[PDB]
């Protein structure tokens, strides 16, 4: 669909910025924007965060993303999902990931809002990062 | 026509023809300080 | 019977230290209470009301109202 | 010759009292600002001048009042 | 995330980026010009198009401009 390629662009470019900034390293009060009684009709008054779940799932293997899925289906345009069943699934794919893509999934704002040694530096190659503080010092 | 930007631009080409269902023109502007760009013009 | 052609109704707008400084009305001037060792007297102006005479140079030489009554201060020489 | 005296409280104090009921009686005529533009200066803390500027603010809040109710 | 990072590099970015505004917005106001003065009785409904307009840029500075100089430029 129309919309099934916008949702489609949207994780082409999601990806394409994730992995341009973290591979390059690189990771107020209200008042009219205009000035240098009638008020400011403008100034007066997630999809974001739906999008972010959708992707990060996505991000899951298929059959691993059949019964959030399912659950979806008996719970996609509009998904008005409730706060407890989404930090639902994000807790239990917590365990799932793995790595910088644990890292990633849980270094977002989104989450503000809601062989062994291998394994310790995949998580976090920070002693790498110590390695290289130490080395510049 | 050259809309003060200093710079003016001046358009420069059709290079392409591509929401609401209707012609789309990618125009160059080459810019003239007092490169250029491409912008998606409508018809009207 | 009778009719209203005019009319003209009234009423009243009804509602105390250094209120500019904030110190005690009595107390000492909060600019040199800073720089200690208090030479500031009290300042009455028409419009009625008292503050001190260093908070009162100072504002009066930014501004020319009286911040308190929006009218011109005119320092009081009444009794003097 | 009132002016700089004691007797000037009590003057002006007598003054308010029928500068009151002759302002409501009749509006704020050229009379009582010309009798005041002679004799202003007597009176220690310039109510009656007081009393007829705030004549004026009425006007402008008059004017003020309309307004609002066009934006309502 | 990208977008303040890129606004973290601010006179590259912020030139090119002004520069396509006054663009874009100018050939916008020549449109809208031109199908004013063809009659009269337009103005009435030219109102809310430009109320939409400014409501559309606030938000896109409420939503990823942090610095307050950069908004009002
Ligand atoms: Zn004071
Ligand atoms: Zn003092
Ligand atoms: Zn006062």
């Amino acid at each position: 669909s129309r919309g099934q390629r916008e949702l489609e662009f949207s994780m082409a470019v999601g990806n394409l910025i994730s992995e341009l900034v973290r591979s390059m390293g690189w990771a107020r009060p209200t008042r009219s924007i205009f000035q240098p009684l009638y008020p400011l009709p403008y100034l007066q008054p997630t999809q974001a965060e739906w999008w972010e779940l959708l992707f990060f799932i996505k991000k899951l293997d298929l059959c691993e993303q059949q019964p959030i899925f399912q659950n979806l289906w008996k719970n996609l345009g509009e998904i008005s999902v409730s706060v407890e069943m989404a930090e639902s699934l994000l807790q239990v794919l917590s365990s799932r990931f793995e790595g910088s893509t644990l890292n990633d999934l849980l270094n977002s704002q989104i989450y503000t809002k809601y062989r062994p040694l291998l394994k310790r530096l995949q998580q976090e190659t920070q002693p790498f990062l110590l390695l290289l503080r130490t080395l510049d010092a | 026509l050259m809309v003060p930007l200093r710079l003016q631009a001046y358009p420069e080409e059709l290079i392409r023809q591509r929401h609401d269902g209707h012609p789309e023109y990618l125009i160059r502007w080459s810019v003239l300080k007092c490169e250029h760009i491409l912008m998606w013009l409508s018809a009207p | 019977r009778f009719e209203v052609k005019k009319w003209n109704a009234v009423a009243l707008w009804a509602w105390d230290n250094c209120a500019i400084c904030r110190n005690h009305i009595m107390d000492l001037c909060i600019e040199c209470q800073a720089n200690q060792a208090e030479e500031c007297t009290v300042a009455w102006g028409v419009c009625n009301h008292a503050f001190h005479f260093h908070c009162i140079s100072r504002w009066l030489k930014t501004r020319q109202v009286c911040p308190l009554d929006n009218r011109e201060w005119e320092f009081q020489k009444y009794g003097h | 010759v009132l002016s700089g005296l004691e007797l000037a409280t009590t003057f002006e104090h007598f003054y308010q009292h029928y500068m009151a009921d002759r302002l409501l009686s009749f509006g704020s005529s050229w009379l009582e600002g010309a009798v005041l533009e002679q004799i202003g200066l007597c009176f220690p803390n310039r109510l009656p001048q007081l009393m007829l500027q705030s004549l004026s603010t009425s006007e402008e809040l008059q004017r003020q009042f309309h307004l609002f109710q066009l934006q309502r | 995330v990208f977008l303040r990072h890129l606004c973290q590099f601010w006179p590259l970015f912020r030139e090119q980026l002004c520069r396509r505004t006054c663009l874009f917005y100018t050939i916008r106001a020549q449109a809208w010009s031109r199908d004013i003065a063809e009659d009269h009785r337009r103005l009435l409904q030219l109102c809310p198009r430009l109320n939409r307009v400014l409501r559309h840029e606030q938000n896109f500075a409420d939503r990823f401009l942090p610095d307050d100089e950069a908004a009002q430029a």
